[PDB]
Order: C-alpha cells, then sequence, then structure tokens
C-alpha cells in the first residue's frame, strides 16, 4: 500500500530544509551570546537595573572597595603618576 | 603652617553641627543614584568581554 503523508502535509513539508537551518542559526548565535555571557563571569550576571536598591549597594560593595577604598586607604605622595593618566572619580563631574 | 587657629578655622564648614552633609562634587542620580560600574573605562570594556576582572561576591 501508499504511505505517502497528506497532500496538504508535503505541500507544508517542502520548506523543512530552510526551517531546520534558520533554526541552526539562530541556535548557534544563541549559543555564542551565551558563551560569551557566561565565560567572563562563569554565570549569567544579573543587570544591576534589575536589582534593587539594596541589592545594586550589596553587589558592588566589594568591587568598590578593591577599586577606590584600597588606593585612597594607603595613599602616599609619590604614589600618584606623574601624568593626568590617573583613575576617574566615582563620579564624573 | 598658617597656625593653629587658621587650620581650626579652615576646617569648618557648618556654624551648627546637627546637620550631617559629607562633601561630595555631585550627587548620583542613574540607576536610583547608583554606580552600576565601579571600574575603568578599560576594566569595563575587558570585564564585559574577557574573563577573570569580576573578582566575584563570594
Amino acid at each position: 500500500v501508499n504511505t505517502a503523508y497528506p497532500t496538504p502535509l508535503k505541500t507544508i513539508l517542502k520548506t523543512t530544509p530552510a526551517f531546520v537551518v534558520y533554526f541552526v542559526f539562530g541556535l548557534g548565535f544563541s549559543t555564542v551570546i551565551y558563551d560569551v555571557v557566561y565565560h567572563p563571569k562563569d554565570r549569567i550576571e544579573r543587570f544591576y537595573f534589575r536589582s534593587s536598591k539594596f541589592e545594586r549597594l550589596s553587589r558592588k560593595r566589594d568591587e568598590k572597595l578593591r577599586h577606590y577604598f584600597k588606593p585612597a586607604i594607603e595613599w602616599q605622595p609619590w604614589y600618584n603618576t606623574s601624568t593626568n593618566n590617573n583613575t576617574r572619580p566615582l563620579l564624573r563631574y | 603652617v598658617h597656625g593653629e587657629e587658621y587650620a581650626q578655622k579652615m576646617q569648618k564648614r557648618f556654624h551648627q553641627t546637627d546637620i550631617w552633609a559629607p562633601f561630595r562634587h555631585r550627587y548620583a542620580y542613574m540607576y536610583n543614584s547608583s554606580n552600576k560600574n565601579v571600574k575603568d573605562y578599560k576594566q569595563v570594556t575587558l570585564s564585559r568581554y574577557i574573563n577573570g576582572f569580576d573578582k566575584f561576591n563570594v
């Protein structure tokens, strides 16, 4: 007996290659984006804009202390570089 | 070097000490007045793509 699919089924099915190619390309792009996001931080870090004020303060405390508080606490008169290429302030005026 | 009185006078800001207002060049507004990225420009440019720049919170 003939086990062919329905005529509408075949007519719609004459797109499967292009559909699969589009799906593969989209999956590749998405995986590349996910790998780029994950490899630097070993995870997918949540946006600070999606975190409350308390959460934002808790998240950046260590970074702020390491990048600003430490140099300010152990500053030396000769520590500042002779050029203007120093670290900019936390708030740009 | 200008004198004890001069140093005391130049180190006083408010006659009434009830109010507390630490000196700040500007007040934050972005991210509900928060610093989203506390790092250098090149530091952020590297951290967004190159690993190791994020010390994590744990």
